[PDB]
């Protein structure tokens, strides 16, 4: 389909591409190169965008904290971590702040040994192991639906940080509640018209 | 109370592990693409002679040639580390946040 | 009659036609809305 | 083709063709025809929303003068309590209006892109001349004559000048439209513009 | 209130500048006789001066620790009148003249000599063009859109 009805769509994207609505108003994949590198970079971003979502929602909603709430035990001298309500012997900034580097230098690392272009967006292989890929047609919708379900998990996250920065202190299922709470009143009106009645 | 030897003994083995099994085929991939150059050619082909490359001081008979540059400059990077864990676990700064 | 029409249309009669108009509006203005300031 | 001025010649882009044309251009914003295809559905939509505001700030007034009912004025219905506080439906209105004034544009950019709904592919609005949908918008099925368009027109300017005129009064007086019209024919000689100023 | 100053109704020094003021003007009227012309005029002057201090109470400026007016400019939405709506009000005038300036000499342009009509105006065509200026938002606007604002070279 189409992003804008009843608008042109542009002559560098022809809608062959899994979840291609012909959307690129500033004309930042013009190139072919810089077209296939944005692809990846959306898969990548898309799917670290769908983990993150149930890791901020789930600990809230079990009444562990809040996903800003959680990172404030550093910042502390004495600060340790907590995993349900259970403190982590090695939860030490330092600690893991070595690990994380470390872990992630490698991993991301051996991602980039891969040449083939279609394998740094779905590499298979150890990343399949129940086989979804096998056939192309599902394999074809499969990947429109990751990325039209990473796409709305990218929104969710932005949600997330402008819903916190508006209103500090305050968790998303937190927010969820107070508009399910009285929704004519508890919205984004009183943050974009902020309290002021100019006569 | 952190012990300054098993510090920079264990950064400066991280910083080597990592620059010689982690970041090693893209620090040799660019070097491969950055030569110093004037005019087209080299700083030695132009007639300087103090800009000749020391091809006996980069040689090495490491399987992927780590050579004793690439061990001085990890070793400093992990040196570096150590230094500042040690001089930023002395001190008693709170940055009263929360 | 045509030529002095066309002579009171060179710029500089012109000119101090259009600029003693607007002096005497400008003067006028500040004889009855003096020392303003600001915009009420 | 009536003329605004008689003697004044009308302008050439002017050709009579279109409704209301009465030859009144004097400062030549229409003189490009892609400026007047423009104006043609700005004025359309300015008419036909002035048209309500006018009845909306109006016939209430005149209800609860004679004590049909008890509304606020115009200007002060605005700080009234309603069920869901005036930022909220401030969001909706906005919300709302993106949907359907872009709806509106793409058929002023190219006649025919959206006369099908998405939702429900099936239907399908038929083709027709901008600024006039019909249909759907015309259930009653109502011929869209050329004395139609005219008489619609002609009450849209009327409902703009009376507009103008609702705002000014109320800035320069202070009260709503039906009282001021009840003052001025109480005495029409000695309530006038004059006697405000 | 605004960056340390306070209101020119509240603070002194502008009251005192006031009186000295009036006292200044007042040392003048001892040299005439009270009924005589010049005893008029400085009355008159006294006058202007009390109406002139008391707007600037009223309209609710703000003042320094000097006795004087200061204007905000920031954006306060209690201070536009000082810089906002004079600005807007400047910014309609300049663009009418431009406006009527940039149809002219359009107009002219395609002519035998069009340099005769730059130092002997022809007034008719003037009076045309200067009332557009009026509505110069709406065309400036709309010549952006077409592109017959801007030359492409
Ligand atoms: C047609 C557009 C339109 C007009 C002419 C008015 C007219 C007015 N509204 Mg208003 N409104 C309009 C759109 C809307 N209003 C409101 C909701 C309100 C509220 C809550 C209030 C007003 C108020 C006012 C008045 C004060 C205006 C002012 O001085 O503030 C200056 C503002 C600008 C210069 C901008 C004025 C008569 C005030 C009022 O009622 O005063 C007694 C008031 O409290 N309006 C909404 C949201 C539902 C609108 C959206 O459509
Ligand atoms: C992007 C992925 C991501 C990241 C970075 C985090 C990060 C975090 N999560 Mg988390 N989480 C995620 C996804 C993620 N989560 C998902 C997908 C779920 C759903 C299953 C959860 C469910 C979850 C719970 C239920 C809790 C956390 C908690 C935490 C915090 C403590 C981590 C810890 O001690 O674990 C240590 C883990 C190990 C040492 C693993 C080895 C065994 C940390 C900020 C805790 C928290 O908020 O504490 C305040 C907590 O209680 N997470
Ligand atoms: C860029 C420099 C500049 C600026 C911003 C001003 C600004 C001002 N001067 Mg000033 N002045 C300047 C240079 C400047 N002057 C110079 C160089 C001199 C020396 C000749 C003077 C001499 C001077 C005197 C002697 C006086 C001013 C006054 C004023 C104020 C006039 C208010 C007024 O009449 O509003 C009313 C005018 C309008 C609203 C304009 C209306 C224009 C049209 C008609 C509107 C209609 C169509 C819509 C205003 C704050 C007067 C004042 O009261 O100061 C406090 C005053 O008495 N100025
Ligand atoms: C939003 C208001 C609006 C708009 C867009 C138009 C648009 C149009 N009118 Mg129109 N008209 C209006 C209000 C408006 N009118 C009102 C209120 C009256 C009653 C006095 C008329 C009476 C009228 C007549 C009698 C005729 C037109 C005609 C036209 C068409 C050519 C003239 C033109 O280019 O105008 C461009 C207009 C604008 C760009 C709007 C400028 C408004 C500024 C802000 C002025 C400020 C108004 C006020 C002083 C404050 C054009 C489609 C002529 C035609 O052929 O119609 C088919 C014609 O003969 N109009
Ligand atoms: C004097 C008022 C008036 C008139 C004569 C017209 C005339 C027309 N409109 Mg129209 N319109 C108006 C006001 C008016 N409009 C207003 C205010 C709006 C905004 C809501 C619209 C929105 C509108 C749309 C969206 C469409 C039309 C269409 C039409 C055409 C066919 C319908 C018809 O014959 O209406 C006859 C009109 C009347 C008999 C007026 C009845 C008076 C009512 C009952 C007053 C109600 C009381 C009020 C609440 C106070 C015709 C040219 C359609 C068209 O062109 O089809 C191709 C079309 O699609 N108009
Ligand atoms: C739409 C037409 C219309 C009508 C019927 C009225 C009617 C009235 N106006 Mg009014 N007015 C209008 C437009 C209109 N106005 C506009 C557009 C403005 C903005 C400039 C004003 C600004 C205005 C002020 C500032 C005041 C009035 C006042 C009045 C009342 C008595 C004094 C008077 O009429 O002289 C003044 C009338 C005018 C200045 C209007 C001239 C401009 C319009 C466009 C004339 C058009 C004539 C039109 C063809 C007639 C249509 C008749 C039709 C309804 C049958 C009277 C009820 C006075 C009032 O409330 O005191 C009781 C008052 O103080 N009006
Ligand atoms: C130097 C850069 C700069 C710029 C470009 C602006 C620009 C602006 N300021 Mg602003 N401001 C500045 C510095 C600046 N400010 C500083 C340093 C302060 C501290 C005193 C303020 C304090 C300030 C206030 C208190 C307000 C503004 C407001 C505004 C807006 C004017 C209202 C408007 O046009 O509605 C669009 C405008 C966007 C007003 C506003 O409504 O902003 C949204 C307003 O109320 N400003
Ligand atoms: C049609 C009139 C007109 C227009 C539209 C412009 C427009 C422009 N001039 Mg400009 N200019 C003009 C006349 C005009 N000028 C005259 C007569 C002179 C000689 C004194 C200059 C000297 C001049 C310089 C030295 C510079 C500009 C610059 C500019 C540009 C930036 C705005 C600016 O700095 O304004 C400032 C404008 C002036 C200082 C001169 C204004 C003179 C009056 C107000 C204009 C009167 C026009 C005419 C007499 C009225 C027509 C009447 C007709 C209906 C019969 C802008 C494109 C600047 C630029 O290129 O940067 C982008 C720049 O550095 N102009
Ligand atoms: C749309 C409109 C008004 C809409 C009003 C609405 C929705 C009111 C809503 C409310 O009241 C209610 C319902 C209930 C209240 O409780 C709340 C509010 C919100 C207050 C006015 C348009 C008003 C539009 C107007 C007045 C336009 C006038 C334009 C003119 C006269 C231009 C003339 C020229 O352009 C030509 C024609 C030819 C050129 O050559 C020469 C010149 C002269 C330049
Ligand atoms: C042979 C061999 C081996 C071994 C190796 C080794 C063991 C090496 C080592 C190496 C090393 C062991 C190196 C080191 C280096 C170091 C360095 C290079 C350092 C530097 C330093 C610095 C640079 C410092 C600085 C400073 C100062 C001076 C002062 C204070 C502060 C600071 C820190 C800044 C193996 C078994 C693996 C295998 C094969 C065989
Ligand atoms: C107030 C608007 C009308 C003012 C008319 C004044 C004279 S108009 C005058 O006529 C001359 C020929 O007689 C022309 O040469 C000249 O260009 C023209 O400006």
């Amino acid at each position: 389909a189409e992003w804008f009805p009843g608008q042109p769509r542009p002559d560098h994207l022809d809608g062959s591409a899994p979840a291609d609505f012909g959307f690129d108003p500033l004309g930042l994949g013009v190139e072919p190169e810089l077209l296939e590198r944005y692809k990846e970079s959306e898969v990548y971003h898309c799917r670290w965008a769908m983990l993150a979502v149930p890791g901020i929602l789930v600990p809230e909603a079990l009444g562990l904290g809040n996903w800003v709430k959680a990172q404030e035990w550093a910042a502390i001298p004495g600060g340790q971590a907590t995993y349900l309500g259970n403190p982590v012997p090695w939860g030490t900034l330092p600690t893991i702040l070595v690990i994380e580097f470390l872990a992630i230098a490698f991993v991301e690392h051996q991602r980039t040994l891969e040449k083939d272009i279609e394998k740094k967006k779905y590499p298979g292989g150890a990343f399949d192991p129940l086989g979804f890929s096998k056939d192309p047609k599902k394999f074809e919708e499969y990947k429109v639906k990751e990325i039209k379900n990473g796409r709305l998990a990218m929104l969710a996250f932005v949600g997330f940080c402008v819903q916190q920065s508006a209103r500090p202190g305050t968790g998303p299922v937190e927010n969820l509640l107070s508009h399910l709470a009285d929704p004519w009143h508890n919205n984004i009106g009183d943050i974009i018209i902020p309290r002021n009645i100019s006569p | 109370e952190l012990n300054p030897s098993l510090v920079i003994s264990l950064s400066t083995g991280v910083s080597l592990f990592l620059g010689r099994f982690v970041f090693f085929n893209f620090q040799r991939e660019n070097v491969g693409k950055q030569v110093p150059s004037q005019n087209g050619i080299s700083h030695f082909e132009a007639g300087d002679e103090r800009a000749k490359e020391y091809v006996s001081l980069l040689k090495s008979n490491d399987p992927v040639g780590f050579n004793i540059v690439d061990v001085l400059a990890w070793g400093s990077i992990g040196h570096i580390v150590a230094y500042y864990i040690l001089a930023t676990s002395s001190n008693g700064y709170d940055p009263n946040f929360f | 009659m045509r030529d002095l029409k066309t002579y009171l249309s060179v710029a500089p009669v012109l000119s101090t036609l259009w600029f003693g108009a607007l002096a005497g509006l400008l003067i006028e203005i500040n004889r009855f809305f003096p020392d303003a300031l600001t915009f009420p | 083709k009536g003329e605004w001025l008689p003697g004044l010649p009308s302008p050439a882009y002017l050709d009579g063709s279109l409704p209301g044309d009465n030859g009144f251009d004097p400062l030549g914003l229409a003189e490009d025809p892609e400026n007047l295809k423009w104006y043609i559905q700005a004025e359309l939509v300015n008419s036909r929303w002035a048209m309500l505001g006018v009845a909306g700030m109006l016939l209430p007034e005149v209800f609860t003068y004679l004590g049909i009912i008890n509304v606020p004025k115009w200007y002060d219905a605005g700080k009234s309590e309603y069920f869901a506080s005036s930022s909220t439906l401030f969001v909706i209105e906005f919300i709302l209006f993106h949907y359907v004034e872009i709806r509106r544009w793409q058929d002023i950019k190219n006649p025919g892109c959206v006369n099908q709904d998405p939702i429900f592919k099936n239907y399908s609005l038929p083709p027709h001349e901008c600024g006039y949908p019909g249909s759907v918008f015309n259930p009653l099925n109502f011929e869209p004559t050329l004395e139609a368009k005219e008489k619609e027109l002609a009450n849209g300017r009327l409902a703009m000048l009376a507009f103008l005129g609702f705002i000014v009064q109320h800035n320069v007086t202070g009260k709503g439209p039906f009282d001021n019209l009840v003052q001025h024919v109480a005495d029409p000689w000695h309530n006038t513009i004059i006697n405000t100023i | 209130d605004i960056s340390g100053l306070t209101p020119c109704k509240d603070s002194k020094q502008f009251a005192k500048r006031e009186k000295q003021q009036i006292k200044k003007l007042e040392s003048s009227l001892k040299l005439y006789a009270p009924e005589s012309a010049p005893a008029l005029a400085l009355n008159a002057q006294i006058e202007k001066t009390k109406r002139r201090f008391d707007n600037y109470g009223k309209y609710g400026l703000l003042c320094g620790s000097d006795g004087l007016p200061h204007l905000i400019v920031n954006g306060d939405q209690r201070h536009w009148g000082e810089f906002i709506t004079p600005g807007i009000l400047f910014l309609y005038i300049a663009g009418w003249i431009g406006w009527v300036g940039r149809s002219y000499l359009i107009a002219i342009s395609g002519e035998k000599k069009p340099a005769m009509k730059e130092i002997i105006i022809d007034v008719p065509l003037a009076s045309r063009i200067i009332f557009r200026g009026f509505i110069w938002p709406v065309a400036a606007y709309r010549e952006f859109l077409n592109g017959d604002l801007i030359a492409k070279d």
